[PDB]
């Protein structure tokens, strides 16, 4: 209530002239800055939301409802002055060129800018621009804590400064740290935003600092001895910059801490956990009582449709022939009816997301174990999706062009030989220009399945990416539901994919699973799916496997980059990750059980690019990152809980076996040692995805080169139509396989 | 005319920001010369609007105004950054021929640092970089000339030493942060002072760790 008033007074000192209904809107603004903010679900904010208008109109008759509370409140200064309440619309036009700026000088990340993000700057806002104003906040990783605290303190003056936590981080590091900013914040009279996470938090020496600087503003004990004297004699200084001569050793002192209460914010970056907070609670009332906290979790749907938008804006997803289809799939309210294609494609990426967050609810509700699911997922799963749509779409653009190139060069010869023509011989000439003619007509039938091929790439990558990203921790029986729930939705929405998509094979060629096979890695799905994982990721993969298989495949893998191991619990660690980064050579991690929070660098990928230079900010050295560098961190205990900070920055790869995993494996191995038949078929059929028609692209590659070379020598019996004859015969077994498909896997189906 | 009379006020002008010029950069004050730059940004919005239409008018203001954008990288630039070696790697890169005792702010202000803010912002990161590591050279130095052991009376027979937890931390945090300097592209400068206190480091190391136990051994022999 008292902070209420205040901030209804800091709201009314500079106007002069204000109506009721201006009153009205600046009390139901501070209702809901200081009453709704600490909300948790969504049931207590809109009864919040609903009871302050009802408080307003029961106790304020006669006046209009409309201005005095409109559904978009919001108050702040940066347009114009004077606290005066500002549109949505304008403020986010305000805050894009402010973050364009941003991103010229800092983060030049991507940052969208959501109802939900807008609404937690000025938040953040109002709470820097307040003496004394510590922040808590209180969010699922990736929700926008840091980068939204980092945006406002660049806005607002505020230099952020943030430790760095490692493991054996003793309390002497914490004092020297807490020392430097505090004579950074007092001495020099530099405003300082502190932001801390919760890696640096789970020790309890530091809270009790923490509590004492955020209570008193300043900690007795950590300023003593000669420290104490050089703080003295800067802080002499300090007062002789402001003018305000001071001789006393205590007067100096209060100034100092004068200063640091009105140029020292503090930031606590938490992540949603009930025991741990109330842990929280027990070790520090403070962070309760001087920290205001806010509560942002899980984007809405909103934010998350429009962070697909923006994302997949550079992607084409135009279908000028996409019939839209009746009763769509809809999981965005405020989809455009009808949808385009790329509405459709982002709306499909916003299901995906959600069914995910039901099924690992679901799990949850069966007693399983379950990985916590954050807005990172979803970064790295849209990321994937582009990187796999341009893959793909430069793949089958430079396949056309080789046709095309190939059907010129077929025409070109076919003209000479007519031109040969013009001057037994003859009957073979004739023979040949029927073989090539066939083979022509051939090519455009593979000109139409390449059609074909691009109207499927869109839903084929967008699968496969949500099959990469989100998946990996699941076993086999729940990652093939997903996989159904993800294609049934995208059927009903008539994205165009293909109805049989095999993972394996549409993610890899036949040469990387050889190679994966030559080192130690049994011929399972579970285990081709984690190969295809631990190949194509963006955050660094962890590992987890009972059998220590995957450790092996991924020594022998990386052995020619001389890969090295080491584990957390020993002690050179971190000297073995400095050569990692200095040499590039890529380094396993096991027991990560015992986390240590010094890889939080690297696994954020804070790369700081400058002047022809690439650096990663480890602990307080900065350090050249090599192009080449990778980390594969590993364990070996399923029954393991993680952080939910680790978790949101690696993408997990479970080998472990299941009741759904043990059994494919079991029938697989059935078919193949009691119906080799049966599986030679199988492997015939999963294998059709590509790889015979690589195998005839090849091939076809190898005819053009020798046909190249026809002058007279390609003629030495006027048939050199082996060749071309031994495609035409790959070419019909191929083609008998395609319209055959349905029969082998009923077949199959049926063994 | 009017036009005579804009003339006038433009050679003023022009009078006046030489005049300013002239400064060396050793004795160019940012804050006083971001005050008087604003001066003169008063006294050119103080003309008329028909003067003010003027394209030399137009074209001086925009060039105050740049100057003034640029403020900002005047300052990173005077400073205890850039000391010699990084104006020497700006004169190479921009391939301009200076000299140092005769700098002037104009002489910088005719190179365009706005279309330069890449380079001179790579330069200021380097010399950011180079004196942090010379500043911890520096306390290294300071720390260790200074520091004395703490011998104490022992029985009236002899002066032996204590303070072993925290000499030993104050070596073993040194002879890390020494070792971890070899890494980052600014160790290529310095390095043969750091070897050398890495070598002085580990001989006071070596020797006080055999010290420690000697003493250890001749109290208990003693006893
Ligand atoms: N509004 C947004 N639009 C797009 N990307 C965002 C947005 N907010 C956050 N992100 C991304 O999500 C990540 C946020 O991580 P962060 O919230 O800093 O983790 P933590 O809260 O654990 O510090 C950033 O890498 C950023 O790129």
């Amino acid at each position: 209530m008292t902070r209420w008033v205040r901030g209804i007074f800091e709201a009314l000192r500079p106007l002069e002239t204000l109506p009721v209904e201006g009153l009205i809107r600046i009390w139901a603004h501070e209702a809901l800055r200081l009453f709704q903010d600490r909300l948790v679900e969504d049931e207590e904010r809109r009864w919040t939301d609903e009871n302050i208008d009802t408080v307003a109109l029961k106790h304020f008759p006669n006046i209009d409802r409309e201005k005095a509370m409109s559904r978009p409140i919001l108050y702040s200064n940066w347009l114009s002055k004077d606290y005066i309440p500002v549109d949505q619309e304008e403020l986010r036009d305000y805050v894009k060129a402010r973050l364009k700026v941003f991103y010229e000088e800092e983060l030049d990340v991507p940052l969208v800018l959501f109802n939900e993000v807008l609404d937690h700057v000025l938040r953040i806002d109002r709470i820097f621009r307040q003496p004394q104003g510590h922040l808590l906040l209180i969010g699922v990783s990736g929700a926008g804590k840091t980068t939204l605290s980092r945006f406002v303190a660049w806005m607002n003056g505020l230099s952020v400064y943030q430790i760095k936590v490692h493991r054996k981080y003793t309390g002497e590091d914490f004092d020297e740290d807490l020392r430097t900013v505090l004579r950074r914040s007092g001495c020099k009279n530099e405003k300082i935003a502190f932001i801390m996470d919760e890696s640096n938090v789970l020790d309890s020496g530091f809270l009790e600092r923490m509590n004492t600087l955020l209570a008193n503003g300043e900690v007795p004990g950590l300023f003593e001895g000669d420290e104490y004297a050089t703080l003295m004699t800067q802080c002499k200084e300090g007062a002789q910059k402001e003018g305000l001569m001071l001789d006393s050793h205590e007067e100096l002192y209060k100034w100092f801490t004068s200063q640091v209460i009105r140029n020292l914010h503090v930031v606590f970056t938490m992540n949603p956990s009930s025991e741990g907070l109330k842990d929280r609670a027990a070790t520090s009332p403070a962070l309760f009582n001087r920290c205001v906290l806010n509560w942002f979790g899980d984007w809405s749907t909103e934010a998350l449709y429009q962070v697909g938008k923006e994302f997949t804006s550079k992607m084409d997803l135009e279908k000028p022939n996409y019939i839209v289809p009746d009763y769509m799939p809809v999981v965005y309210d405020k989809l455009p009816q009808p949808p385009s294609h790329r509405e459709a494609i982002v709306n499909s990426c916003v299901f995906v997301h959600q069914t995910l967050h039901q099924a690992n609810a679901r799990l949850a509700k069966r007693g399983g174990r379950t990985m916590a699911i954050t807005p990172r997922h979803y970064l790295d799963f849209i990321n994937h999706y582009a990187n796999l749509f341009h893959e793909k779409r430069s793949e089958l653009e430079e396949q056309q062009m080789h046709l095309n190139v190939g059907l010129r060069k077929i025409k070109e010869t076919v003209d000479q030989v007519e031109e040969l023509r013009r001057d037994a011989k003859v009957n073979r000439s004739t023979a040949l220009l029927k073989s090539l003619s066939a083979e022509r007509e051939r090519w455009e039938k593979t000109s139409e399945t390449f059609k074909n091929q691009m109207s499927t790439i869109a839903g084929d990558c967008l699968l496969s990416a949500a099959f990469i990203a989100y998946a990996g921790y699941f076993d086999q029986q729940m990652r093939q539901n997903l996989f159904t729930t993800w294609s049934h939705h995208l059927q009903q929405a008539n994205i165009q994919f293909r109805t049989d998509i095999a993972r394996t094979e549409y993610l890899s060629n036949a040469d990387e699973r050889l190679r994966w096979q030559a080192s130690s890695l049994p011929a399972d799905d579970l285990c081709t799916e984690n190969a295809i994982m631990l190949k194509r990721f963006n955050r660094y993969p962890l590992i987890i496997d009972p059998s220590g298989q995957a450790t092996e495949f991924i020594m022998n893998e990386y052995k020619d980059r001389k890969i090295t191991r080491t584990s957390f619990l020993d002690d050179a660690f971190r000297k073995n990750l400095e050569s990692a980064l200095r040499f590039g050579n890529p380094l396993l991690v096991q027991d990560v059980e015992s986390y240590d929070p010094v890889l939080n660098p690297v696994l954020n990928r804070e790369v700081r690019r400058t002047g022809g230079r690439v650096l990663i900010t480890l602990g307080d050295q900065d350090i050249d990152l090599s192009p080449s560098f990778v980390i594969f961190l590993s364990t070996r205990d399923p029954t393991v809980e993680f952080p939910p900070d680790l978790c949101s920055r690696v993408t997990f790869v479970n080998f472990t076996v299941t009741r759904s995993s043990l059994q494919s494996q079991c029938l697989n191995e059935v078919l193949k040692a009691e119906r080799p038949d049966v599986d030679e078929k199988r492997s015939d059929l999963l294998k059709l995805q590509g790889e015979f028609q690589l195998r005839l692209r090849q091939l076809e590659k190898s005819l053009l080169q020798a046909l190249n070379e026809v002058k007279g020598r390609i003629l030495d019996d006027d048939t050199i139509i082996t060749t071309l004859e031994n495609l035409k015969r790959e070419a019909a077994e191929v083609t008998r396989k395609v319209e055959e498909t349905d029969i082998v896997m009923q077949e199959v189906e049926t063994v | 005319q009017d036009l005579k009379g804009v003339w006038s006020e433009l050679s003023k002008v022009w009078e006046q920001i030489d005049q300013m010029k002239e400064q060396p950069w050793v004795s160019v004050q940012p804050r006083k010369l971001r005050q008087n730059l604003d001066a003169l940004l008063n006294q050119l919005k103080s003309f008329p609007a028909r003067l003010r239409q003027y394209a030399s008018y137009e074209f001086v203001q925009r060039l105050l105004k740049g100057y003034m954008k640029i403020n900002m990288l005047v300052i990173e630039l005077k400073s205890e950054a850039l000391k010699d070696r990084h104006w020497k790697q700006l004169m190479k890169r921009l391939h301009v021929n200076w000299v140092v005792s005769e700098l002037t702010l104009g002489q910088i202000w005719d190179v365009d640092l706005q279309k330069n803010e890449a380079i001179v912002k790579d330069v200021l990161l380097v010399a950011q970089g180079e004196m942090a590591l010379e500043e911890f050279l520096k306390q290294i130095r300071e720390v260790w000339n200074t520091y004395e052991l703490d011998l104490v009376n022992y029985q009236n027979k002899c002066r032996l030493i204590r303070g072993w937890d925290d000499l030993f931390n104050k070596v073993k945090e040194h002879i890390n942060s020494v070792s971890a300097m070899k890494l980052s592209p600014y160790y290529k400068v310095f390095e043969e002072d750091a070897l050398s206190w890495e070598d002085k480091l580990n001989r006071i190391m070596a020797l006080f760790d055999v010290w420690i136990d000697v003493q250890r051994r001749w109290v208990y022999l003693e006893g």
